């Protein structure tokens, strides 16, 4: 042949950068992957073995490659949970396709045959998994406790677990709606008190105090979100800030949400400012010309409770508004304590979210990978065409995840995935590497299992990545 | 020292290749985009990383994109005036047109002088035409055919775009939009709404030309007899497009006496509007709440925040007119509707008129998760009814996907068999890049281009005018059961304008450029 | 260190253009002397300067170059059998093989597989065999229209030679020769004579066989019924070609002694000769004057110095044999001659036969300035008495000039159309390189190659199956009028060698080099 | 353009090869004509004009500078002057084609539109030429006198020329034979003596001496020609001679003079009186024991002739080689009326053998001379006298001299330039405009302008005849044919029909090929 014209240049240099990238983090994947340390460019100095944060560290200038930087935190966004494994099972995969384009192969056709490959690996691991109820409390107690003792915080785990499932199902109907809001629930962690306390809250609780405002308390509210002439200056400043006050008083607003102090005290007005905008949504969901009373919201109760580790909060209860929303309040002795303890709560609704729109449970340990490719195997017999290369090169790739667990649990990785894919073969899912006691073991007693949103998530987005960098051409520099 | 500091002249050897170099790398850059398979491509800006995005559209690519060559400006230049006016085969004139110059630029390392090549394309070119016109098969009768033949066309506007999933459900969208329209091809009738929320296949319709924009707080829900009256200014306050000029105020009191006299001053505006004697009053800008209320104490319905292209489609549904001046009473023409009603889709509130004078129109509601999924729906959807449109105009359809283009250069292959000597070599590579259009189609869809390019000489050389590249199958049949065609305007307008650009560049030996200022 | 010490081995990529490149290079070394207008060359051998030399004899330019890669030792060598069996068209043999194998070099960056494109040269070759045969058109009857078609085929034949001042008179002097064969195609009936003296028009043509050299000093010029005897051995001198024998001698009166036993040795084969009872004798050797007398004193005439090529052909002219004993008489076979004359021509002596056997064998003698000329003429009429062989076996003939040529590629590019996909751009490139040949004509005649070869493939195109180019008047004409046709046979032959020497080049992908010796 | 086969690199090393041949030698036209310094790779070095020795010292490798090496011979054999004329016009043609060729025109149409240039320029030479009558010895005599006067020796040429004269009307005849050949007439020269003294001699002329036979004088001698080594027994063969004592001495001595004196008998049976040996190195031709043994028989006895002579004695007196004693008979010996050594006072001692009364035309010339430079120079003066009488005997004609036919060549082929058509219109005047080369030379070697004289010499010969042209001898332009400057028509065809010939071959070569 000749190829004068090699466009494959940049798409050899798009598969380098992206790999690259999968080739660093596949070592911090699992309880027992090694720890890495990053070097601020101020000289400061970090240790963590966390996928998600070292991706923002890295400054990732090459466009091919921040792709796979966003699709970390598009499965943040959904799933919450397997940010790791999403990142390696797409460097393998493109990796794979390396071999590929040495015989001749379009990349069309690849692309085409891995979305049959990922329609039909979406149902072996739905027929392999175990339905669960949403509406029992013992599953979801038990789901969220074993998934959070391999988190920092092993010990309070027990005690965080019900403050979420409680949160869920009132703001949630169980066993009916299949999505659920992140953002309805806000946790507020204060500095003082300790983990044995937390207080879960029907209404709205905030971080700002009323001062220097002195009323205190607003019993069924409104809320709403908004020398001589030098003295008379004086009295004109205070007829324009009286003049805006009246126009809210006209409509019956006792609690705005945003000399003057003086003024909204004589209207008995709560005082309630210096709010972030993330916060509004919170209560926007809940509850001057334009302002009118139909954007009013409602209120039974608002009142400031100053409790010793809770520090000034401000309570408000019986919103009597259309909508389920709830409010947890976390209490520690040190910020890492009450930090540590609000990252359970995050990693705890997610996997929550997770069995509220997919019911299920499948094994841990890499099991869902190596029965994923012991089925396409003998799944890409039946196939014809180019079709038979592209299904096997597809779940080859999905070696790469047990081979990695493996490896950081001291075994070998080349001898434990030949030995688990014949115990599939002859036997379920349930077998797999358990990493507490550093052998083969059954997962299903071990008591490891993960819902079924993570695993289908991380083929279906790491899938539509992959097929969109294959089809880039190349790349144009405008201006 | 004949030209020095910046004033660059190319000679007859060197203007020679710089204008095929600069006209070919344009035609090479967008020619992977061709076809429904065609690959996509990354535009990113130098300095700004927030200028990163994905599209496969060769129209969108060659905008964006500067040329710093003056051989290659003419292309792009014709390139964006297919887009503008006829919406389809932006890609297709580019291409076309740069694989003629490449034949062109090995005729002349033969020495075979530029004016001989063109006086060659010249007569290859009406030859290719009345190809076109004898295959071309338009129906008078049977509108059950001619509707078919509109989602046929609509459906391979569509692809190789973001809707080409969706385009099953968006092909009955614009064909009935311009079905509903039996008429004037004026596209301005039809108008297009983005809303946010839902899938692409909740997109909506509606055939009573509904608004995309809300109007007022507290409005009538219906209205019997409404008199369309359009006008342009400030309904708001004082001071309106006024920049530089201030108002003292020394005290409340003085703010109390702008509000008496913008009220005073939107009455005396209200009562000329009154005078027209109509049911319904259009402003561009926005309505405040007190000449509001004075429009509603009448029943005038009070419509704002209209834009530049509300005015103009207006005036043509309802049967309006622009009536800048509302000064003088009764010297415009009023607007015909019969009912004006509320519809609420997408969680906002619409306008939706009823029994307008001409009401052949209609409007289309896209629905989408985000703008940039929108906003890439429209300009999809808009190409499509620029080809429905000009269907209406002329019914004649010939059949795409390699068909036609094979078809045209097996005219001019017979068309060099009487010709004299030098022109028979020149029509011969006219004939070649005529079947570069299928080659590459087939390049970028994986399957073998000499295999099936090769098979279409054979099969329209005897018999079978209708054979053409079946691009699902991988394989060769009929172009009219597997239901592929396209508009007559636009095969006949790309062939005029690729062999009008190609032919500039040939009269063009030198290339003189100044000294940059 | 895998090849090493002589024995080196090419890849895939480089062999493939070490076979290339080695066949193209020998075929545009002789593309300069294809036509009747073809260029000369020079030929320098290393280490003589009397070598110099020059020649536009594509045919003398082969043999003399030596070829050092092996792949262009095939070509060669194809081109060595096209000139000994039949003796015309050895360069366009060369040429036509170089012009496929340059296409197929560029077929194969295409990515199309050696073994396809043998597969489309072997299909093609069958139409163009066929269109031969449809354009042949024989002589059944009218033997003066073969006569004057026999002269076509001399001229054709004596083109780009020295003799082309007088070619018009070699036109019937090779003809005439070739019409008294009436036999098989065997030319060593036919003697010829290089004499200097005269001028190239003053060439004689004899039917009585007119030998090449004198025969002794004093001969009698005519003798009546001789009896032919031919014998090998020395008549002059005792010890012929005999090294290291020595005679002793003691004395005076043996010097004498072996002086006249020397003619005494002579004089004892004298006897034995006379003992058949001969009119006439022949020897490879020479004869003294002694013997000398003996023979003419008895009646017997005196032939000597009769070379290999003359013993071979007086045994079936004289219907004798070699009889290389003739020590004892009636142990041979004795031939028969009427009349041996002698006739002078160009300042030697010639001996004429009269009344012998096999009376279809002539001479065609040769009169020039020098031996150069002498030595052209006869290679020049040698081939074109070979050709004219053919001719009279198969009356079949062809119009040359590129007519022939053409129609052949007009049969291929029709059956490109009704071929698969692989096999039809194959087709192609064998085509062009048939439409190669007439365009080197052109070339070396000084003219437009792009106008004359178009017009061909418009005229062949449609009807006129006899047009031609015409060198004369540089223009395009009928080859029937002008008398311009070439034998069916040599046309066969050079498209048949030509397509399995390309065949055998394109099929090897490997060159395996041993270590010299 | 693209010309992956670049023939044209060759053909610009062929006449930038051949032009610098010709731009060196041109300096050396006319008798005015500048000299060169020859400085051979021994270090000897010497000055001569004469082109035909320089282009042999100039010892060219390139091939296209051969050629014209080759073509300035063939010029000496046919015309036998010009040598100079022929190399110029061959390189101002080459020079000139280079502009042709930078227009696109291929050789073949250049070269055939040479073809016809020469056919018009040998009848534009013919009805210039004035025809002469052969017979006339008058005309032929200044003809040959004013060609010698612009060679070496013009004080002889006045006596040489009707020596010439007459040994050509003996052996040719008058107005009959078209063809002369010059190979029959020989030159004996020796010293003493002055070249006013010229002797015609209808038989042979000899070198050498009757040594050591003391006859000197035989009248009806018969003469043969005897090849083979008189002298004591030796064969060719390996053979031996074996001496022991004195009595096999004397049986060698004794059987050496008796085989010499059978051989000597031999020839006294035949009646030969006069023995002409021919020189041979291999072996002795003529020992001395024979010299006492052919006295005694009273025949002439000669030795050491070359073979040159040899071919000329037998033509001459009607003898024949003879290689062997036995094969030495009557019928190989000639005859002569006188047959003698004839010693005059300065002339040395000459061999005079006269009245063969045979069939045959020969005639031999001898002159005299004080020095052996000056009866070489006389050689070549008789030798290029008879060059100038063979042109007027192929063709009978005169021409101008001086550049004067080359300004009427150029003339009128610009004219028929104008009526032809296509490419034949620029080869043609590019030929015409290549023949005022000549013209210009001789004007730069007189000490004139050669831009201006040219000018002046068309618009002469425009309105007036050939009589226009340069002479060099006064320095100016005036009348060829009042100052007694004459060439013969055949020197002035021939370099034109030469010259043409070689540049069309020149043309015709694509490339060159070296083999092995």
């Amino acid at each position: 042949y000749q190829d004068r014209d090699k466009p494959a240049q940049i798409r050899f240099s798009n598969i380098s950068a992206a790999k690259a990238v999968a080739d660093a983090i596949r070592t911090s994947l699992g309880p027992k992957g090694m720890d890495k340390m990053i070097q601020d460019g101020k000289g400061d100095v970090t240790i963590t073995n966390d996928g998600a944060t070292i991706l923002k560290q890295m400054q990732v200038l090459h466009p091919a490659a921040r792709m796979l930087v966003e699709l970390s935190k598009a499965q943040d966004i959904e799933a919450g949970d397997g940010t790791t494994s999403v990142v390696i099972i797409a460097g393998s995969l493109l990796d794979s396709c390396t071999k590929l384009l040495q015989k001749g192969i379009h990349p069309t056709i690849i692309s085409e045959s891995f979305q049959k490959a990922l329609e039909k690996g979406i149902e072996i691991l739905t027929d392999m998994s175990r339905p669960v109820e949403l509406s029992d409390r013992e599953t979801l107690l038990n789901s969220a406790t074993t998934s959070l003792n391999s988190k920092v915080v092993s010990q309070y785990s027990s005690l965080l677990s019900p403050m979420s499932v409680n949160a869920v199902m009132k703001v949630i109907d169980p066993a009916t709606a299949t999505s659920v809001d992140l953002r309805d629930i806000k946790i507020v962690k204060k500095l003082g008190g300790t983990i044995d306390d937390c207080e879960l809250v029907e209404g709205l609780v905030l971080t700002q105090k009323v001062s220097n405002s002195g009323i205190t308390r607003v019993e069924k509210a409104k809320i709403g979100l908004i020398y001589a002439q030098m003295d008379r200056v004086l009295r004109e400043e205070r007829a324009y800030i009286l003049n805006l006050v009246k126009q809210i008083k006209k409509t019956g607003c006792n609690v705005l949400l945003i000399l003057a102090l003086h003024f909204l005290n004589k209207m008995k007005i709560m005082v309630i400012k210096d709010i972030e905008r993330e916060d509004i949504e919170f209560i926007c969901k809940t509850i001057i010309d334009q302002f009118t009373a139909d954007m009013l919201g409602s209120a039974e109760l608002a009142e400031e409770v100053n409790l010793n580790g809770s520090g000034k909060l401000l309570k408000i209860t019986g919103c009597a508004s259309p909508g389920k929303t709830v409010t947890i309040v976390v209490r520690g002795s040190n910020k890492l304590v009450i930090e540590e303890a609000e990252r359970s709560i995050h990693d705890a609704l997610c996997v929550i979210r997770c069995l509220v729109k997919k019911r299920a449970l499948i094994a841990g340990g890499g099991a869902p990978e190596i029965e994923l490719a012991l089925r396409l195997t003998e799944y890409s017999r039946t196939l014809s065409g180019m079709e038979s290369y592209c299904v096997r090169a597809f779940a080859d790739a999905m070696e790469v995840i047990p081979s990695t667990l493996a490896e950081n649990a001291g075994l070998n990785p080349i001898s434990t995935v030949t030995e688990l894919r014949n115990r599939h073969a002859q036997g379920e899912k349930t077998a797999g590497i358990n990493v507490r006691k550093g052998g083969i073991s059954n997962i299903l007693e071990e008591l490891v299992v993960q819902p079924l949103l993570v695993s289908v998530s991380a083929l279906t987005l790491a899938t539509e990545t992959v097929r969109s960098i294959l089809k880039i051409d190349d790349v144009v520099n405008t201006r | 020292n004949i030209f020095k500091a910046g004033a660059d002249e190319e000679r007859a050897e060197t203007a020679r290749l710089t204008s095929f170099i600069g006209a070919i790398a344009i035609g090479d850059l967008v020619k992977s985009t061709l076809g429904p398979k065609g690959m996509d491509k990354i535009l990113l800006s130098s300095g700004r990383d927030a200028s990163l995005m994905v599209t496969n559209d060769g129209a969108t690519i060659l905008k964006n994109i500067g040329v710093d060559n003056p051989a290659a400006k003419v292309l792009v230049d014709m390139s964006r005036v297919q887009d503008d006016e006829v919406g389809d085969g932006t890609t297709s004139v580019t291409v076309l047109a740069a694989e003629l110059l490449r034949e062109a630029e090995s005729l002349i390392a033969k020495k075979i002088h530029p004016q001989t090549i063109i006086a060659g394309w010249r007569e290859a070119t009406k030859a290719a035409r009345e190809a076109l016109l004898s295959s071309a098969v338009d129906h008078g009768s049977d509108e059950v055919k001619f509707r078919q033949d509109l989602m046929n066309i609509a459906g391979t506007t569509l692809s190789s775009k973001l809707l080409t999933h969706h385009k099953d459900h968006f092909t009955k969208l614009a064909v009935e939009a311009v079905l509903r329209l039996k008429g004037s091809g004026n596209l301005e009738a039809i108008h297009i709404i983005k809303k946010l929320g839902g899938s692409l296949a909740d997109s909506y319709l509606d055939e009573g030309f509904l608004l995309d924009k809300k109007i007022g707080v507290n409005q009538p829900k219906r209205i019997e007899n409404a008199k369309i009256l359009i006008a342009n200014t400030g309904m708001d306050t004082d001071k309106i497009k006024i920049f530089g000029s201030r108002v003292r105020v020394d005290s409340t009191a003085k703010v109390a006496e702008i509000e008496h006299a913008e009220k005073e001053k939107m009455k005396e505006k209200v009562e000329r509007i009154l005078k027209h004697g109509i049911n319904c009053f259009i402003n561009r800008q926005l309505i405040y709440n007190y000449p509001e209320q004075l429009f509603g104490a009448a029943g005038v319905m009070a419509i704002e925040h209209a834009d530049f292209a509300g005015v103009e489609r207006l005036a043509l549904v309802t049967g309006g007119e622009i009536a800048s001046t509302f000064d003088h009473p009764e010297l415009v023409k009023l607007g015909s509707c019969k009912l004006i009603e509320e519809v609420m889709i997408g969680e906002d509130k619409l306008i939706h008129f009823s029994g307008v004078a001409l009401g052949e129109a209609c409007t289309i509601v896209l629905r989408g998760a985000t703008q940039q999924i929108l906003d890439e729906a429209e300009r999809s959807l808009h190409d499509a009814l620029c080809v429905l449109a000009q269907t209406v105009k002329d019914s004649r359809t010939v059949y795409g996907g390699g068909c036609s283009e094979m078809l045209m250069a097996h005219a001019v292959t017979q068309l060099a068999n009487r010709t004299p000597g030098k022109e028979a070599v020149a029509m011969e590579s006219y004939a070649k890049a005529l079947r570069m259009l299928p080659t590459i189609i087939a390049d970028n869809a994986g399957y073998d281009s000499a295999d099936l390019v090769a098979q279409l000489r054979a099969a329209h050389s005897e018999g079978n005018t209708t054979a053409g590249l079946d691009m699902r199958e991988g394989t060769i049949g009929d172009m009219a059961i597997l239901g592929i065609t396209e508009s007559f305007q636009v095969k006949r307008q790309v062939l005029l304008s690729a062999a009008e650009a190609a032919e500039v560049i040939l009269r063009v030996d030198n290339i003189i450029k100044a000294a940059p200022r």
